[PDB]
RNA sequence: GUAAAGCGCACGCAGGCGGUUUGUUAAGUCAGAUGUGAAAUCCCCGGGCUCAACCUGGGAACUGCAUCUGAUACUGGCAAGCUUGAGUCUCGUAGAGGGGGGUAGAAUUCCAGGUGUAGCGGUGAAAUGCGUAGAGAUCUGGAGGAAUACCGGUGGCGAAGGCGGCCCCCUGGACGAAGACUGACGCUCAGGUGCGAAAGCGUGGGGAGCAAACAGGAUUAGAUACCCUGGUAGUCCACGCCGUAAACGAUGUCGACUUGGAGGUUGUGCCCUUGAGGCGUGGCUUCCGGAGCUAACGCGUUAAGUCGACCGCCUGGGGAGUAC
RNA sequence: AGGAUAAGUGCAUUAUGUUUAUGUGGUGAUUUGCCCUUCUGUAGCCA
């Protein structure tokens, strides 16, 4: 378990993030300022999280159907790379709001969705007019890029991981309108309360992101050996 | 302003002789000087009102160290009240 | 798309209906906006303000978010357990302890309201803005104020509520 | 200066929940500590210790069951210069007997129940919502 | 602030239900018509509007409402009075009973016909 | 706060009120005891008249009142502390607080002489204005009074409004720190006395520029508004007479308590003193936002939160901050 | 010779971003304003 936490005094900067005065009421889990900027460190987050890492084995215990939702300019990837695994499924390009609460009329254009898409990759949506097509193949391929997370899901899923909140707010606005517990990584501007579980963190790179959320860690490994007597006998390769 | 020898003349003639600045009889003569030094500017001029604010702060106060003092003992009050002048 | 919660019983309280105007751009359009309150019979937050075109399609989209983002929640006994004066947004209602033998005693919409909400029988005077929009709070800040019995005896009154949870 | 130095108790108990502390502590009144005793008793605090004389203070642990408490609403009502007295006939139900008022008699302090089962009156304190 | 400023320096009251001007401490009272105007509208209408003129008994002087077709008025008849505003004349606080002492019973009312004086429930 | 409504502000007697403990007293307090509180129309239980309305016995709200005995949890009285409130000495520090002294340079303006010729000015653009009696500008030297940048900032000071070149004398009031002392000496404040940004305004000082008025231009249905130009009292100084207002932490007074971070700028411990910084611990003063609050803006540790005592004030508008 | 932090080459109309005349009062869009639930109940109003 306790390699979570060695890990932790190993990385979990961003040396500031934004504003003098930062975000009030994460201060105590967080370093103050230095020479007329702001600048945090990782050693503020370790005594935070010498319990609090007890909330990644809630959500690999029941885990079947995860979603990596709010991306950002150096965040995307890093969204992508903690669930590069086949239970857990990501979005590449930014998220907007109704995916989840108008979710019927998502589902019924997701239907629509891998059919024309299909027929774009074969090779069977041409047209006399060729910028007609071309310029639909340019929308559809943003359509799967935005939409793949829920695409190939089987519904509305049992966690919600926001990475970031300082641009995808909206992530964070729709699951607490679902009910849906959340799966938080917040930053020295973003407070840890109206949100579920955290990692005191930042929001950008591999520093937070998949640091505790892969195989190198043994918390986020320790709920999925209690989910091989719950729905499943095994199910353990599945994820990370 | 208050200087060291106006300070060290008034606890050697007020309250204790040495080590006290604080007692009733002492802070009021304390106070006295002060009052006196205010009445040295008020004798250069008049239209000193701004300063006014501060001679009152300095009366009201007597009164209020007066009253204790009358409670406590009558004669620390008839003495230093007398001993510090004041009105006609 | 969203869970709901029920009742096992009807309420449709239409209190309010509105008209949207932009006047030049686009000129000025048949739309409509509407405010609807769904109860339980024992109360809910459940308060929705919808539009669309037409009357009946804007009072159904309202009736729809009086039941989402709400729960549902409960009294017992048609009487209040405390005297407090429930204040949302300048529409300010009262409350004291009553008996049964009052029901009701109120006019407008503001009786089919109270009905739901279980505070019918403790109703004392509404002051500040009591026009419909506000004055139907009854059934939300009238039950966040909440008192409700669970107690045998008065002096074990407040330890009771103690060893709720310790 | 503060003149009423129970809905200073009071407001200390009320902020001390407020943001959220375990222990919430004060100078100490004869009153304050046989108040305090009715409180724990109904169950309004845990516990308490008073100490000291030469500086005398209560110490007292909060209510929970909820994570934060209906002791974030405790309110004098017989305050200096706004004295009301309460006789054997007269005396205060708080809260359709779930809730408590705190009551001095001459027979000392104790909840409206127990004040009104001697047949006592007397200043009427405290009451909760 | 506290009851105590209340105790040391009271307040004033308010009170409702009698903030329509009124006289002698009663609902009708009797005066000598003095004056017959026709007067040009309050409000933006066009109605050439009909008010008296009234002198009462307690030496003081109102202008009242008179209103039907083809009612009997003068200058010198008495008349009683009741208070109520009419909120298209230049200040007319009171109306005319047209049933009342010397002026005789009138048609030409639907909306109140206890009021200058009428009988049946429309005809 | 802005809707009607915090006194213009400080200081504070009478009255109202009193952190904390011991001694003590028992004015108020509360319990107990006893006496009183007739009648029904009302209220509660009967009863009678063709029910009822009505009237009425027993009980009662009887709406009003008494003193003795006892208690001391509570306030009040009083004596000695306590510090947890406040007051005071030396030490240090910031600042346009107050009163009185000292002092320099430069634009507008003027005179003089030298050099020198036609526009200069004003503004949205403009004309009125000034000028060939030589203007405008420029060199040299004198005249004179308000005024004093940039530093100067969301700074800081004063009782609130209030204070602005720089310096000192006389002196206030605040800000920090250690040694030291007193030990509720406290809180609020009807009445109260005291006290002015500005102009108004008496006399004294003084006048370069600007200006109500008054003229004239420009504008236009005009043109008193708009905009300019001459031009006076005024502005500009000091005290003095009733102190007016947007006379404000817009938010009474003062105080206790409630996650912080940072800005301005400052005592002081510590730093590579590493840039109005950070950390340690106080300071006023401001941004940002959490618990809680608003109708909204907004507030949020300087509250508009949680409250405290005690005082001020409001009860639709207009007409009226006038009348009386 | 300190008018020598040399612009800290950190600097940009540097703190009112302004002015050349106006033209009355009300007026559009419905008579079922009705199509979500047992019991505790609802829009003229009901299980």
């Amino acid at each position: 378990a306790t390699v979570s936490m060695r890990d932790m005094l190993k990385a979990g900067v961003h040396f500031g993030h934004q504003t003098r005065y930062w975000n009030p009421k994460m201060k105590p889990f967080i370093f103050g300022a230095r020479n007329k900027v702001h600048i945090i460190n990782l050693e503020k987050t370790v005594p935070m999280f010498n319990e609090a890492l007890a909330e990644l084995n809630k959500i690999a215990s029941r885990k079947g159907k995860i979603l990596f939702v709010g991306t950002k300019r150096a965040a995307s990837e890093a969204v992508k790379d903690a669930a590069l695994s086949c239970d857990q499924f990501f979005v590449n390009h930014r998220w907007l709001g109704g995916m989840l609460t108008n979710w019927k009329t998502v589902r019924q254009s997701i239907k629509r969705l891998k059919d024309l898409e299909t027929q774009s990759q074969d090779g069977t949506f041409d047209k006399l007019t060729k910028k007609e097509a071309l310029m639909r193949t340019r929308e559809l391929e943003k359509l799967e890029n935005s939409l793949g997370g829920i695409k190939d899901m089987g519904g509305l899923p049992d966690a919600l991981f926001v990475i970031d909140a300082d641009h995808e707010h909206i992530a964070i606005k729709e699951a607490n309108n679902l009910g849906i517990p959340v799966f938080a990584i917040v930053d020295t501007n973003s407070d840890p309360d109206g949100v579920d579980f955290v990692i005191p963190g930042n929001d950008d790179a591999i520093r937070a992101v998949t640091l505790y959320l892969g195989a190198v860690a043994a918390t986020v490994r320790e709920g999925r050996s209690q989910d091989l007597a719950s729905q499943a006998e095994e199910s353990f390769v599945e994820a990370e | 302003s208050l200087s060291t020898e106006a300070t060290a003349k008034i606890v050697s003639e007020f309250g204790r002789d040495a080590n006290d600045t604080g007692s009733t009889e002492v802070q009021v003569a304390l106070l006295t000087a002060q009052i006196n030094h205010l009445q040295g500017h008020f004798a250069e001029h008049k239209k000193d009102h701004h300063s006014r604010r501060g001679l009152l702060r300095m009366v009201s106060q007597r009164r209020k160290l007066l009253d204790y003092l009358k409670r406590k003992d009558v004669a620390r009050y008839t003495r230093l009240i007398e001993r510090l002048g004041l009105r006609r | 798309a969203h869970i709901e919660k029920q009742a096992g019983e009807l309420q449709e309280k239409l209190i309010a209906v509105n008209r949207v105007s932009k006047t030049v751009k686009g000129g000025r359009i048949f739309s409509f906006t509407a405010l609807t309150v769904v109860g339980d019979g024992n109360g809910r937050v459940g308060f929705g303000y919808g539009k669309a075109r037409e009357v009946p399609a804007a009072i159904q989209k309202a009736m729809e978010k009086a039941r989402r983002n709400m729960i549902n929640v409960a009294l017992n006994n048609g009487t209040l357990q405390h005297p407090v004066k429930g204040v949302h947004t300048g529409s300010r209602v009262f409350m004291q302890p009553a008996s049964e033998g009052t029901g009701i005693i109120a006019g407008g919409a503001m009786r089919a309201v109270l009905e739901v909400a279980g505070v019918h029988n403790v109703l004392a005077k509404a002051y500040g803005s009591t026009n419909p929009i506000n004055v139907v709070r009854a059934t939300i800040d009238g039950l966040e104020n909440m008192n409700s019995p669970e107690m045998v005896a008065a002096k074990r009154g407040k330890s009771v509520e103690e060893i709720l949870g310790k | 200066s503060m003149q009423d130095p129970i809905a200073d108790m009071l407001t200390r108990i009320r902020n001390g929940q407020a943001a959220n502390k375990a222990a919430v502590t004060m100078p100490s009144s004869k009153l304050k500590v046989a108040i305090a005793n009715v409180l724990k008793e109904e169950g309004f605090i845990e516990d308490f210790k008073v100490e000291g004389d030469t500086k005398p203070e209560l110490e007292l642990t909060l209510k929970y069951f909820q994570g934060k408490a209906v002791v974030e609403s405790i309110q004098r009502v017989s305050r200096p210069g706004l004295r009301i007295y309460k006789r054997k006939d007269e005396l205060p139900k708080v809260m359709a007997g779930l809730g408590i008022a705190v009551v001095s008699t001459s027979k000392g302090v104790m909840t409206d129940r127990a004040a009104r089962q001697a047949g006592l009156g007397g200043e009427i304190i405290c009451y909760v919502a | 602030a506290t009851v105590n400023q209340l105790v040391r320096k009271p307040r004033a009251r308010k009170v409702a239900k009698s903030n329509v001007p009124a006289l002698e401490a009663c609902p009708q009272k009797r005066g000598v018509c003095t004056r017959v105007y026709t007067t040009t509208p309050k409000k933006p209408n066009s109605a050439l509007r009909k008010v008296c003129r009234v002198r009462l008994t307690n030496g003081f002087e109102v202008t009242s409402y008179i209103g039907g077709e083809g009612h009997n008025l003068q200058e010198h008849s008495v008349i009683l009075i009741r208070g109520g505003r009419v909120k298209d004349l230049p200040g007319v606080r009171y109306h005319t009973v047209r049933g009342a002492l010397d002026c005789s019973g009138v048609k030409d009312r639907k909306q109140a016909r206890s009021k200058y004086g009428v009988k049946r429930p429309k005809a």
